[PDB]
Parts: C-alpha cells; structure tokens; sequence
C-alpha cells in the first residue's frame, strides 16, 4: 500500500492480547459478548498476515461458546459476520473452518447441535469454491453419517452426490474415491443403480493400479457387482469378480479368494452364451485353486 | 493457431519476481545471512534470469578477491551494480511482437 | 545509425543530441584558449591563426566591457552574434540598475540564448565555445562556455585544438598560480607556459600571443603585438 | 523499433511517442538527484560529480530556487534544467502579482505539466528531458513533486531520478519503512546524506560533492535556503562514519 | 593447437586492471576450481573483450 | 494445461468435446529461461 | 506506409492510422472506469492504481473537478489527462461569463469534442491519446453521461465503461438493462447506486477492493464532490454485508 | 559492439562484457618501454615525456611511435636512435599531416 | 489459362453473417451452457480468421478444465477470447468513419 504502520501494530497487538487470553476468559464467566468483541476488533485491519494471527485467538474463545449448549448458537452467528465481511484475503477464514470441525467431534455435542452448526458452514461456502472446497466435503460427510440413523438416508443420497461435482479441491486420491464409493452406496439405497454408473466413469480405473488403493479397488468393483447384478446383467457381473481375484489381497490369502471364485463360477454359467463366456470359462479350470473346491 | 493453440510469453521478471529467482540461488551459495537484498534487486532494473545467476556469480570474483569464504553485503551489492551497469551499454532488449 | 543526426528537434535512442556533440567538434577544430585565474586578476591566453603570411592574424578576444572580456574557440560569425549579446546585457546593467554584470548571471543568460536554439526546428546550436573572464564585486571569475549551454567555474580549464596538453600543464601547476595574487606578471607569465605546451608542430611568435587581462585595478585591456613582447 | 521516431507528435501502432521515451534515457545519464518529504518541510540533495579537480567548490549547484519557498533540482541535462526553471520562475512570478500571494506546490504542479506537455504536442519542438523534483511549505503543508520528462507527474513521499535511482529509490524504500511518522527535517538533512553516498557507487568513475538544501516551515521561516556550515558538515561525519 | 608460445601479461604494456578482469573470467574458474566447489556458484561461459581496435 | 493435462490423460478433454490441443511457443526477449523451461519439464515428467 | 507518420494523410482505405493508434494509447495507465446513472445522481467509479509505495496516494486520481457541477475522469496517460482537464475547466468558465449560466454536460462534450477534430484537422497538432468521460446531472436533462473520444466522435449513454478489461464490464451491465426494462437503477439515494457500480466491478474483474484501489466521484443534484477513501471503505463494507 | 545481437551478449554465454579503453596516459608510456626492450636504448630519452605529448593515441600507434623512430633513424644513416627521431615518430602518425581545414579559424 | 482460369479469393476481412456460422457450427460439436453467448464475440472483434475459431473454443475449455468443469461458461467464454483477440487495426470498434 503505502503506509507500513498498520502491519506492525497488529502483529504486536496479537502477541500482546494472547498473554491476555487468561484475563479474557475469566471475564468471559462475567460477560461473554464483553470480551468476544476485543478479539473482532483485530480482525476490523486490512493486513492479512497479522488477521491469520488473530483469528488463533477467536478459535480459543469460541470453544466456550461450543461447550455450552445455548452459546453455541452465538458461534453461528459469528461465523456468517467474519466471513461476509472481506473474508480478510481467503487465508483467514480458511484455517477457522478447518479447526472448528475438529472442536465439534471433541465437544461430543447432541446430534441436533452437530447439524444446526454444519449446515450453517455450508451455507456460507455455497458459491466460494477457491479453496473451500478442501475443507467443504469433508464438512458435509458430517451430516450424511447422522442421516444414515434417520429415516433421511434418501435425502442423503441427493445432498452428497450433487456436492462432489461442484468440489473436488487439491484433496489425495484416496479421499476423493472414498466419497465417490460411498455415495455409490448411497444411490443403490435411493434406487438408482444408473447414476451410480456415471459417479463410477469419473474415476479412473487406471488410478488402481498402484498399492496405496488397494482396498479402495475391491470395495469398488464389489460395487460395480451389485449395480449390474440388479439390472441382471451376469456377463458383467462375472467379469467384475474376475478383476477382484488378480487384486493381491485375494489371491495371496488363503481365506479370501474362496468365495470369490465360487462367485465367478456361478455367474459365468448364468452369462448369455457370447465368444466372451467361451474365453474365459476354460481359463478356470487352468488354475490350481480351482481344485481345492469340489 | 490449431498447431500451436496457445501462445505462452515469457516476460521479463518483473520488481516482484526478480527477488524471487534470486532467492533460490542463494540457496545454493554460501552467505553472510542477507536478506536486505530482496530491496536492492526489487529497484534495481535492466535483468534477466541469466544475468541474476550472473550476479550470485560475480559477487563470487569480490569473495575471491578480498579472501572471503562468504558472500557479505558488500560483495553481493557491488556484485549487481556491476551485472547492471554492464547490461545498460549493451544488450538494449529485442522487441516483442 | 545515425539517422538521429540530421535533425536538431530529435533525440537519439541513447538520449544524446548529437548535433551538440558535432558542435563540440568544431570547438577542437578551432584554435586554442587558455583560461586561468587567481584572485585579483583574470587571465586569457589565445591562440591566433593566420590562413596565409601576407595575412595578418585573426583577433579572439574581443573585449565585451571594462570588467568583462571573452576569447573564442571554434566557429567565428557563431562568435560574433554571442559576444555582441552579451554586451547587450552588460549595457543594461549600467542603464538600469548602475551596477557591473556579475559573471555568474551573465553565465545563466547565455545559457538560455543557446537552449532557444536547442528546442528550436531551424537554426543550430551555437558552433563556438567560449571562455569568460571578468573580475566583479565579488572579485574575478572565469567560466566555461559550452554549445549545450552548461557554464562552469573553474580555476583553469581550456578548450580548443589539442588542449589536453595545456589542462596537463594546469593540473600540475593549479595551486601555484591561486596562491600568486597582486603581482599581475606572474599570472600573465603562467599562461605563457600553458599555452606553449598545447602546441604541436609550431612555435610561439610574438604575434601568436594574445594577452586579456582584468583585475582589482587593470581596466580592461587587450594586449597582441609589441605588448606581449614585455612577456614573450 | 525503426519508425516514428524522427518525429515528436507520432504515434506508434503500440500507442506511444518513442522519441518521449528516449527522453527518459538522458534524465537517467543525469546525475542522481532525490527528495525526501518530510513532516514540517522538504530536504533537496543533490550528487554534483566533479569535472576534474580544477572545479571551483560549492560555487555551481543544480539547486535552483523559485519564488522565495520552492525548491527545484533537476536532473538529467544540466541546461535544460536550467531553461525550464527560468520560464517557471516567471510562471510563478505572474501568479504572485496577480493574486498577492505566493504559489500553492499543486499550483506550480499544474503550470509546469503544461509548459512539459506543449512540447509533446507540436512538431517543431524536441520535448524536454529532465526530471525536476520540486516542492516547498504551503498553508496545507508540505508537499513534494517529481515531473518526469513525460510530463507526468504525482506526489512523493519521497522521490529519485538519474543514474542512482537504483540505489535511492531503495533507500527511501527504508526510510518509509522505518520512519511511517514522517521524521523530522533536522533528521532528514543527515539522512539526505547518506542516500547519495550510496547512490555515487553508480558514478564511482569519478568524485562528487554533496550539496544538500531544505526548505523547512519552523526551522527556515516556510523559506528555502541552501544547508550550509554546521549542519552540512555534521551531514558529511554522518554518511563517511556509516558507509565505512 | 601448435603448441602456442606464451609471451606473458608483462609483456603487454599498461591496462593492468583489465588484465586483472579477464584473468578471474577464464583463469580461476580452473585454477580456483578448488572455490566453485566450495561457494557453489556456476562456472562463466565466456568473457567478452571489446572496445576500439 | 496444453501440455500436460492432454498427456497423462486425453479421456476427459473428450468429455468436453474440443480437439486435444498440441503446440505451445515459448518467445520473449532472451535470458529468460524458455530454454531452461524445457529442461524443467524434461526432468520431472521424464516421458520419451 | 505513409500514413501513421503523417496527421492529415488518409490511407487508401479511407481510415487515418494515426488517429485510430490514440484510441488504442488508453492503455497505458491500465485502470478501467465505469460511470452509470441512478434516478437522482450519476456516479463514476473508476480504479486508482497506485504502482509504488514511494508514491503518496493522496495526489493519485484521474477525476478531476471542472466546474461546480461537472467533474470528469479520464482513462489513458497522465500528461494528455492534465491538458484535457485544463481545457474543459478554461471552457467552464468562458460559457458562464459570456452566457451567464451554468455549463451542462453535452454543452462541455461538444465543445472539446469539436476542439479534438481541430487537432485532427492540422498537422500541426497531435490527437490527444486520452477518453474524456463527462460526468454530470444537468439542470433540465438530469442525470447524463457524455463520452468524449480522441477522433471528437461522442454519444451519450445509460451506462458506458473504458480501459483493457472493459469488454468483461459490458456483458455484466448489458444484462442488467435488459432484464430491469429501464435505462437507470431505481436506487433513490446516491449511497446505493454507488454502491451498485462497486458490486458489478468486483464481478467483472474478479477483484477485491480496499480503500487505495478505488476512486470514487459522485455528481449529485446541483453540486459534485469526490469521495475520500474513508467513505468509499464504508461503501465498501455495505457491499459485503446484506 | 553496437552491431552484436542482443541475444549474443548477455549471460548464460558471454557473462563477463570487460572494456578496453584507449590506453591512459601512463599506460602509453608503459607500451613504448615494452617495445623498446628489444631495441637500442639511449640514456636521453625521457619516456614520461613522451607520454604526454601523445594525446589520443591507441596502443598499435604507440608501436607506430617506435617503430617510426626505427625509420627515422636509418634515413639519418645513423646505428644509434636519439629522442628527437622519436618526437619525429609522432608526426608520421596522428591521423592528420599537421593540419587542421577550417573556414573560420 | 490452360492452368488456372479460376482464382478463387480467400479473406480475411469477411462479414457478420459468416463469423456467426462458423461459430454455432464448431459449438454444435461440443459441450454448452444456457450462459455462453457466442454472437457477441462477432461485434466486438470484426477481422477475425477461421483458424482462430479453432484457436477460441479450444482455449474455451483449456479456462473450464481449469475450474474442473464439464460445460463451458460465459466467464470460460469471455477469457480464452481475450486470448489471441488479434490487435488488428483493421478492425471496428474504434472507428469513428461512420
Ligand atoms: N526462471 C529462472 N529461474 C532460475 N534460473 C533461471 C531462470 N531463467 C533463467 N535462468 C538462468 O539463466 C540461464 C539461461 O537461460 P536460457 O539460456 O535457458 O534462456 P532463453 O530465454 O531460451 O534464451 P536464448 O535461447 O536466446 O539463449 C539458465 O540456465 C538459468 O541459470
Ligand atoms: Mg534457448
């Protein structure tokens, strides 16, 4: 800008108010709002390095708030005035939604409160997307798990679906199938077995390829099995149960490959007589473990 | 275009992004613990990438000199005058299209 | 190139007007004049050339008034028409104001009159540089005329011909002719010898020297002839 | 490039005016002059190199003075500085007797931008190359200018031109830094040292001579006046006892 | 090469600091290799000598 | 996004419908590491 | 091949090269402006570039006071901006003394309009690389927005924008006109109207403001002023809170 | 290096751009001993002398100022240089004949 | 003639109505959004060629695989124009002849 005061005075004001956080919180008991709105003061500046500073401060008094269980209705609250000001750059608020999610499974608060105040969050990042959504989808797999107990699971499978179009973010590859498979499962539960296929092209299957998914790959295929098998589709039901059997897990243990070959077996029989069934029905009896079962 | 559907320029460095690049490099050398350089290259003009590798460089001919196992202030700052002062007879920068 | 000469009224690429510099030329072409001063006296040494030896010289010092005087280096009709301006001013001074042309102000308005022609499409800087004594109130004075217009004071400079080997003699002897002061042969005596080194190829002929003078109590005076034959 | 140059009223197909920009290429072959602002005045510093050492000294300065109260430097030519300050002092001149008042810094800004841009304008003119730095105390306080050759101009907190720029403009960069408050004049005039000093390792071919003038509301009557005596040499002990 | 003579820096009158320039742009590079190694800088890849003939 | 993206996968600029692109120039005044560029991005995909 | 290097001389398409590479000299300075109307005040919001931190940011602006009711502001270089600004504020003060009223906003746009095309029409001049917006509520017009280009061609408008980023400005407000059905914003204080040409600006560029990064002048009913920076950052925040 | 490309001479190729300048006034006189230790040499001259008087004067016209006194010298008929056939060695080459052509002076 | 009688001109200059077509059929090949407004790019440049149509689109979604998205938007649109828009000055939007 131009002038070089306002960056100082904050970054000594932050240091200064955080030997205080002892004093604050004593006066909290006495006037909650009191002391809440020294901390707002700070986050009032234009300089963005000395507002992530600040914003450490308003994590610690907000807990309070969280703890008890009307205060935590002044925490929804506060949370739509930070962010609609500025937002102070992107950086600031960025951190505050990270750390509140990680108070509120530490709190153990009624289930009632755990939605009120998760729904609220996603409410202000709806149409932000520069680095939300990181944050944001993990936010929401918050509700679907609470919904699951509830007579709203179908409701579940509308909300979380529509969600992972619009966020994907700069998340690892193991999370990103996570939600995907899960919402798999959750389209079979809404009855759409179809939508389910379209959520199951976005991933790649050349992504399992390497060992730090290899679970993720059997639950997935596992997937695809019930998906065509409810369509009653036993070619690609057969063929999908011969993808899980060259997956290491299965074909190394002893245990896990039984089911699945007798799966395999009963399935190809049940095919519609291709060029297909014929290629494949007589590389089973080219194995080995095959003559274990009778 | 349809060959060559985007056409990338590289541009000089600019005030911010000069400093930058001579960040990394210094690094790489050894040093006295500058870092009131960042201000000497930001208004300091008439570079490129090159000639700031050059001028971690040429601030190392005054370390060999004056018998320094490190590059001082003093080395480094009459190192990038002396880069600037050489590009500035010389090397006026081609036009870009 | 070079095609950013032919025009006075544009800058070249590297920010220099090169027809100033081409103004300089005609300077080194010229004869040369040796400025040098003390504090009680201002003296000039020229120069003079002659095209052929049933001609007779070429005067270069002209006395501009009592107590101001110049000599020129470079472009004769260019020399004419500034030491005529600035006896315009120095006249003014004693109608208006009763009162000496101080050198320094003398100086600033003969800078202005050469960056008139700077800015100018149509005419040239002036092809002549010239050196100007004059011993005001503030006592003597010498400065250093230019074709960009920049004057300059200075205890001893020179400008002309092969003039390197006079500001060599200068240089060595500068604080042996400040210190001289009320004794006028001397500083007469020691542009002599600068003025002999500058040469090359010739010899010094009593009417090669020109001596200008003004001091304290010395009016101006022009010297050349059997005048400078007291101090050949 | 080849082309429209030659010419002073010629665009360019980029937009510009290539000879104005050529300008600005000889104001940074002038020697460096800079202006820090400060709270009650202004202090002018100016690196005058030394021809040879048969330069009379602190007889020729760059500093000129305007009206009674405005400081100018320039640098880049040394006469055309010169030319450009005498047609400002009748400018100012003119508003003086007409209205029986000195100049406002925003007034003077306003009239030199014109006499700047009318040889920008017209044919038969070459524009002018020289920045001028300028400002002095008014009624609505100090205030400090920089006119580029473009004929542009805005205000300073502080300001450099000429060869040094490189080094002043960082130096001032510091000074902002550690002084947002706006530092004192009589601090300032130590300091006005100091960033010549460092700005002469640009010019170090030859010598200089460090003339420094101010113009100062409580401690020069809103007056300008060169610095001299006491206070310039205390500037000298300043920046010799650093720099080493 | 067939096989140069030297007629060393001695022998060529005057200009010591350029000299003195062009002996760190291609001597110690190769010499003072020992100095590459340590500061870790990059080797020059050529010195320019030009002026008038 | 020329480069890279079309490389490791093309299947989802099919999604979108436009032809992968090819061709990037690199111009600029000299010293300014085009050249380098193509060492950087030689080193760290590491292709044919 | 000629006929830049020249004012007078047409090219043998019928165009003047040189007239048209001052339209194209607007950017320079980089910033973008966009002026509207509301239904009792004309607003321009234009941006305040402050390149340097050496620089006081107090000097820095592009809107200019010509007259009591009338300010302009100017897209392209500071040194035409300063000539055009002179200009209208002489021709301010000419029209009232010799005609004994106040100068409207077409009256002022016309006259240097026409001034534009007499430093076309020698070659003894140059066109001036500058675009004058006009800015004002005229006394029986109301609010009115004149433009003024380096040829002298000039129209007036409902809403009109400038600078390298002003393609993406004009999508935003062309949809806004025709979905209202009007051609002004029924906003019936300045305080909000101003506050509308923020709201479309941040859209359009996909940048934040601060206080230094805007200027803001304001033509309200028969008289003008331009805001400081501490009463734009109160526009500012009233744009982030609804 | 005016005409060199501005692609050629800058970093990563030319790093170091180091200026000859016509040679001062000590290193002329440098150049002519240099050259005259491999000649006759005569206990008269005066080298620093020399050095002055020749004002703009290259290194290779300094090796044309002595070897000019060489030619000097055999014309004499003399087996001995002096310093005068020196001074004389400065005539033969000063891009002039000892003139100046001038209209005005 | 024997070799050539026809000498069919190829322009660059062209015409409203044939930037318009060359548009809508290149953007009946791939993906679009309700907000994507293709007959506003023909007025505010006016000397573009048919290569660069090709050049516009595909940049078009070179801004939506940036965001990660699966149609192309009017702020996608806007982005890849302003990216080789032509500097031509033959152009008219800045004309004043009328
Ligand atoms: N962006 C950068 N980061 C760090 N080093 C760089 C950078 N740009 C350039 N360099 C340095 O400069 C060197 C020279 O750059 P390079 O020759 O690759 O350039 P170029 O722009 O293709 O020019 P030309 O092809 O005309 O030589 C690099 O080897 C590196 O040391
Ligand atoms: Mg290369």
């Amino acid at each position: 800008m131009s002038r070089d005061a306002p960056i100082k005075a904050d970054k000594d004001y932050s240091q200064i108010l955080k030997e205080e956080f002892p004093k604050i919180d004593s006066l909290a008991q006495n006037d909650c709002n009191s002391a809440l709105d020294q901390l707002l003061v700070l986050e009032k500046k234009t300089r963005q390095a000395s507002d992530l500073a600040s914003s450490k401060e308003v994590l610690a008094k907000i807990v309070d708030l969280l703890a008890s269980r009307n205060k935590w209705d002044d925490l929804n609250e506060q949370l739509t005035l930070l962010s609609k000001k500025h937002g102070q750059l992107k950086l600031s608020i960025q951190y505050m939604i990270q750390k509140v999610m990680e108070y509120l499974k530490s709190s153990k608060s009624l289930d009632l409160n755990t939605r009120i105040s998760v729904i609220e969050t996603i409410r202000v990042v709806t149409e932000n997307k520069i680095f939300v959504e990181v944050e944001r989808a993990r936010v929401t797999k918050d509700l679907v798990e609470i919904k699951k107990e509830e007579g709203k699971i179908d409701e579940a499978a509308d909300i979380l679906c529509e969600l992972q179009v619009e966020t994907y973010g700069s998340m690892e590859m193991s999370e990103k199938i996570q939600f995907i498979l899960e919402q798999m499962e959750l389209s079979i539960l809404k009855g759409d077995y179809s939508q389910a296929t379209v959520l199951s092209r976005k991933i790649l299957k050349k992504t399992f390829k390497n060992p730090k998914y290899e679970s993720l790959k059997l639950e997935y295929y596992n997937l695809l099995v019930k998906i065509s098998l409810h369509k009653r589709e036993y070619l690609e039901v057969a063929q999908y149960l011969q993808e899980i059997y060259q997956t290491d897990a299965i074909k190394s243990d002893e245990a896990k490959w039984k089911p699945v070959l007798s799966h395999i077996v009963y399935f190809l029989v049940l095919s519609p007589y291709g060029n297909l069934q014929n290629d494949l029905i007589h590389k089973i009896q080219n194995d080995n473990n095959l003559k274990k079962l009778e | 275009p349809g060959r060559l559907d985007r056409k990338v320029e590289i541009p000089l460095p600019n005030e911010a992004g000069r400093l930058e690049i001579f960040k990394i490099h210094t690094a790489k050398v050894k040093k006295t613990g500058e870092f009131d350089f960042e201000a000497a290259v930001k208004m300091s003009d008439g570079f490129n990438g090159a000639d700031i590798r050059n001028c971690a460089t040429e601030a190392g001919f005054f370390a060999i000199r004056d018998d320094r196992d490190h590059i001082n202030p003093d080395d480094l700052m009459k190192a990038v005058r002396k880069v600037a002062e050489v590009k500035k007879l010389e090397g006026t920068i081609e036009y870009q299209k | 190139r070079n095609n950013y000469d032919g025009d006075t009224v544009t800058f070249s690429p590297t920010g220099r007007l090169f027809q100033v510099e081409y103004a300089l030329e005609a300077i080194k072409q010229g004869s040369v004049t040796v400025g040098l001063r003390s504090n009680t006296h201002a003296v000039l040494v020229a120069l003079k050339r002659n095209a052929d030896e049933l001609s007779s010289y070429q005067k270069k010092i002209i006395k501009c008034d009592e107590h101001m005087g110049l000599s020129l280096a470079g472009l004769a009709p260019d020399a004419r028409v500034l030491s005529n301006y600035l006896r315009q001013q120095c006249n003014y001074s004693s109608l208006v104001f009763n009162r000496k042309l101080a050198v320094e102000r003398a100086g600033h308005l003969l800078c202005d009159k050469a960056q008139k022609n700077t800015q100018s499409y149509g005419g040239r800087p002036y092809g002549v540089g010239l050196l100007i004594i004059g011993y005001d109130k503030s006592g003597a004075h010498l400065l250093e005329f230019q074709p960009s217009g920049n004057v300059t004071e200075l205890y001893g400079t020179a400008i002309g011909a092969r003039s390197q080997g006079a500001k060599t003699y200068l240089e060595r002897t500068l604080d042996t002719f400040i210190k001289i002061d009320g004794n006028p042969d001397e500083l007469i005596k020691a542009g002599v010898e600068a003025i002999s080194q500058s040469l090359r190829d010739e010899s010094l002929t009593v009417d090669n020297l020109s001596i200008a003078i003004v001091g304290k109590d010395t009016p101006f005076t022009i010297y050349d002839g059997e005048a400078v034959a007291k101090y050949i | 490039g080849t082309g429209y140059d030659l010419s002073n009223s010629v665009f360019s197909p980029d937009g510009r005016n290539f000879q104005v920009e050529y300008a600005v290429k000889a104001v940074e072959n002038g020697t460096t002059s800079i202006g820090i602002k400060c709270n009650d005045g202004v202090v002018f510093a100016v690196e005058k190199l030394i021809t040879s050492k048969l330069l009379v000294p602190q007889k020729n300065v760059k500093i000129q003075v305007v009206d009674r109260h405005i400081g100018c430097v320039y640098s880049g030519l040394i006469p055309d500085g010169r030319h450009l300050v005498n047609r400002g002092r009748e400018e100012a001149a003119s508003f003086k007797k007409l209205y029986k008042t000195p100049i406002p810094i925003p007034a003077f800004a306003d009239r030199l931008g014109q006499y700047v841009q009318a040889h920008t304008l017209y044919n038969s003119v070459r524009p002018f190359g020289v920045s001028t730095i300028f400002g002095g105390v008014d009624k609505n306080g100090a205030h400090l200018y920089m006119l580029e050759p473009s004929g542009s101009y805005w205000g300073y907190k502080g300001a450099a031109t000429g060869k040094g720029r490189q080094s002043a403009k960082a130096e001032l960069e510091k000074l902002v830094d550690h002084h947002p408050e706006g530092l004192s004049a009589r601090e300032a005039v130590k300091q006005a040292a100091k960033i010549i000093y460092l700005a002469h390792e640009d010019n170090k071919e030859k010598d200089f001579e460090l003339e420094i003038s101010w113009c100062s509301l409580s401690e020069t009557n809103g007056l300008h006046k060169f610095v001299k005596g006491d206070l310039l040499q205390e500037a000298i002990d300043f920046a010799q006892k650093e720099i080493n | 090469v067939d096989e140069k003579p030297t007629e060393t820096y001695s022998d060529v009158g005057g200009l010591d600091k350029q000299i003195e320039e062009l002996v760190e742009a291609i001597v110690l590079p190769m010499k003072r290799a020992d100095k590459f190694k340590d500061m870790g800088i990059r080797a020059p890849k050529g010195a320019l000598m030009y002026g008038p003939p | 996004e020329v480069i890279e993206l079309p490389l490791k996968n093309p299947e989802i600029f099919q999604r979108v419908g436009i032809k992968p692109p090819k061709g990037v120039l690199l111009y600029g005044p000299p010293g300014t590491g085009k050249t380098l560029l193509a060492k950087a991005v030689a080193a760290t995909i590491g292709a044919n | 091949a000629g006929y830049d290097r020249h004012i007078t001389i047409f090219s043998p398409e019928g165009r003047l090269y040189q007239v048209e590479y001052a339209f194209k000299a607007t950017n320079q300075t980089n910033i973008n402006s966009l002026a509207v109307r509301g239904k009792d005040c004309t607003v321009v919001i234009s941006q305040k570039k402050v390149p340097d931190k050496l620089l006081d940011p107090t000097t820095v602006s592009y809107i200019f006071c010509i007259s009591r009711t009338i300010g302009m502001v100017v897209n392209g270089p500071i040194p035409d901006a300063r000539n055009a600004a002179l200009r209208a504020k002489a021709e301010a003060a000419e029209f009232r003394y010799k005609y004994g009223y106040d100068m409207p906003c077409d009256v002022l746009a016309k006259r240097m309009a026409n001034l534009s095309q007499i430093y076309t029409q020698r070659a003894y001049m140059r066109p001036l690389g500058v675009i004058l917006t006009f800015v004002s509520v005229d006394e029986e017009l109301g609010p009115s927005i004149y433009k003024t280009d380096p040829a002298g061609y000039y129209v007036g408008y409902k809403a009109t924008a400038t600078g390298p980023k002003q393609q993406e400005i004009t999508t935003n407000l062309e949809n806004h006109f025709k979905k209202s059905k009007i051609d002004h914003i029924n906003e019936e204080s300045w305080e909000k109207v101003v506050e509308f040409a923020i709201t479309h600006m941040i859209d359009a560029l996909g940048t934040e403001f601060s206080k230094n990064d805007l200027e803001v002048g304001v033509a309200t009913k028969d008289k003008f002023f331009t805001l400081s920076a501490e009463n734009i950052e109160e526009r500012l925040v009233a744009i982030a809170e609804q | 290096v005016d005409v060199l490309d501005p692609a050629l001479l800058r970093s990563g190729r030319l790093d170091r751009k180091i200026e000859f300048p016509l040679p001062s006034e000590d290193s002329r006189a440098q150049i002519l001993q240099i050259h005259s230790r491999k000649m006759t040499t005569d206990d008269d001259i005066n080298w620093q002398e020399l050095a002055r008087s020749t004002d703009e004067f290259n290194g290779a016209q300094l090796k044309a100022v002595t070897v000019e006194a060489g030619m000097i010298a055999l014309r004499n008929g003399q087996s001995s240089v002096k310093h005068e056939d020196f001074v004389e060695g400065i005539s033969e080459v000063q891009a002039r004949k000892s003139k100046s052509v001038s209209f005005y002076a | 003639p024997g070799r050539l009688d026809r000498k069919i001109e190829f322009p660059s200059l062209r015409d409203r109505r044939e930037r318009r077509l060359i548009f809508g059929t290149i953007a009946s090949k791939m993906s679009l959004a309700p907000e994507a407004d293709l007959d506003s790019l023909i007025i505010r440049n006016d000397s573009l060629s048919g290569a660069v149509i090709a050049a516009i689109m595909q940049e078009a979604g070179l801004r939506a695989v940036r965001k990660n998205r699966y149609v192309i938007l009017q702020s996608d649109l806007e982005e890849a124009y302003a990216t080789q828009v032509k500097t031509d000055n033959t152009v008219d939007k800045f004309d004043f002849y009328k």
